[PDB]
């Protein structure tokens, strides 16, 4: 249970809503878009499937709230761009979500004082459409094209993120300005502090400390727990007392590439002349056009179509290839 | 204060994947398919020109 | 009641969410866009406003539940392009909705087990244009133009379907493992059932059947409907002892021709010079600009003003008139 070790924690947001940054529980590490199908791997600061006392329970959702971790419902967690995401995966940090075209992605969720907090950040959403027709509903029976997909394999294997300890976590709350004087606040926890101002200006304490003649600005403080293990985040600082000391664990979904399929354009309406063809060319979606001669001069033209388009290619007397989308490609002969 | 930022290059985990192959091509080696209608009969022959 | 012997039905689709197709009762059949206004008749697999009992209730749904039809929430249904409809109408497999632009139709419910189905269906959703002027909002006051809409009348009139009882239906809960023999259970309906295995391995049964020596997935069968009544479906399969006995009833929402508004624009900032006019147009949405000589060459120009633009037309001995969007075409002559 590679969990015993591992842990939640904190981290900054650059948009918690309406363009304010702060130091939000769903902040965005890392957003992954391997996947040639479209979906998604997205890394979260709060970790999802796992309850508080360390246990797994897919309706329940653990986030850091103000210096302990709290429990949260998974019906509450959202992912969106420019609308809604369908979440198709959900495991300690990672979200796998299947997004329409935008420009910033946003991951929220709802905590237990019905208060809900979302993280945004710039990203240029725009999967490589797969084939040559713009589809929204997948077909259970269709035409094989290669593409790639995040598996559900849990298993332990290929991919890895480094995981460091937390040392001591920063907490600017345990300090007080009592009138000329500062008051460190333990609430029943081991706090390591250290004070620019004389006498008592460092050591480890579990019994409730007051600092004389000082400012809250010339104080640190913070809880220590060197017994869980973090993952190493830009958005989290660097442990102190230790240099490049970390470790590393497997991380499941990995990318694999698999058989996907897509669908054919709609034959066109086709009339034989002298010499020439004609092609009354009815698109759906963006499809593609692509002509070449069969002899020793191909002269290769492509085009994509989008609207209600009459094209007249010459046909020479070696052959004319004329590909239309995904369908294979049509020949033509004249004569005589 | 001050801050050490550190970085390098690596293959990505895709690379096993996801990869483009650059080569070089020397020789042809070509091989066939012939139909011979031989005593009223249809034979294939496969061989190497 | 017209609803006392209508009913619901069942069928397939092609996305049941998460681009999965599957066997659902709120199956998309045919999405009807002829009002010009907007308003789209989408034909779905569930019958709305009608209870199990046969009777009339327009805060309930009737959906059909693994061989057996139930009771849902009108208030559970739901459709969406890219953003929610709103629903104007409910009747029976009639749903009437207006829909912003989009590419997919999406149609759901909710039912008794707190489940929600959903089927999408590849749509390309996009109001035509009426007029020269590509707006947003409607005006209250401006040019009437002939146009064509669905109105709201509920009266039995015009337009009329197909109805009829349903076909054969597949079923595994039909089949079970007595032991080391099938079992096949009944429920006083006729089943229609084939099995890999030796001496009974076709027919049409009425009654409980078991079949010696085999397995489940060596075998299959169906069924068949009749008594409440039923539309004429494509999604569904026809009655087996029945040729071509069918009903009929009228529809909602007709199709009527009525009269658009189109604003007018405001006036441009007019100059006048040798034989030639300057105007400084500013449009709010999409304008049309036309003019033509007031001689033997009229030489109609036409083009769609969208920013800020400024045009310079020459004035012949003639007349020159200007139409500036839904405004009274303007005249202007050479001054002697």
């Amino acid at each position: 249970n590679v969990y015993k070790a591992t842990r939640p924690y904190l981290a900054h947001c650059p948009d918690c809503g309406e363009g304010h940054s702060c130091h939000s529980p769903v902040a965005l590490e890392r957003i992954r878009n391997e996947a040639t199908d479209g979906t998604l791997k997205i890394q979260v600061s709060l970790q999802i499937g796992i309850k508080t006392d360390d246990s797994h329970d897919w309706t329940k959702l653990r986030y850091m709230d103000n210096h302990m971790p709290a429990d949260a419902e998974r019906a509450g967690l959202f992912v969106r761009t420019s609308a809604p995401c369908t979440i198709t995966g959900t495991m300690g940090h990672f979200i796998l979500a299947r997004c329409p075209k935008g420009e910033t992605l946003t991951v929220g969720f709802t905590d237990s004082r019905k208060i809900s907090h979302s993280c945004t950040h710039p990203f240029h959403h725009d999967p490589p459409v797969i084939g040559r027709e713009k589809f929204h509903s997948r077909p259970q029976h269709g035409k094989e094209l290669p593409c790639s997909t995040y598996v559900q394999s849990t298993a332990a294997t290929t991919e890895e993120i480094e995981v460091h300890m937390p040392p001591d976590t920063p907490d600017r709350t345990l300090m007080s300005q009592q009138s000329g004087n500062v008051k460190i606040t333990v609430n029943g926890q081991t706090v390591r502090y250290k004070c620019n101002c004389g006498g008592s200006n460092e050591g480890l304490t579990t019994t409730d400390k007051v600092i004389n003649n000082c400012k809250v600005d010339q104080c640190h403080a913070a809880v220590t727990n060197h017994k869980k293990w973090q993952y190493n985040s830009p958005l989290v600082p660097r442990n102190a007392e230790l240099g490049d000391r970390k470790g590393k664990i497997h991380i499941p979904f990995p990318l694999a590439n698999v058989t996907c399929r897509v669908p054919k354009a709609r034959n066109p309406t086709v009339t034989y002349g002298k010499n020439q063809v004609i092609m009354l060319l009815y698109p759906d979606h963006p499809t593609l056009l692509s002509y070449r001669n069969m002899g020793e001069e191909p002269n290769y033209q492509e085009e994509w179509v989008m609207h209600k388009k009459e094209v007249v290619l010459t046909v020479p007397t070696e052959g004319l290839e004329v590909t239309w989308g995904n369908n294979e490609p049509y020949k033509y002969w004249p004569q005589l | 204060n001050t801050q050490l930022s550190e970085a390098h290059v690596e293959k990505s985990e895709s690379c096993k994947t996801e990869f483009a192959s650059a080569y070089r091509a020397h020789t042809a080696s070509a091989s066939a398919k012939l139909r011979v209608l031989y005593q009223g009969n249809n034979i294939t022959v496969t061989a190497y020109a």
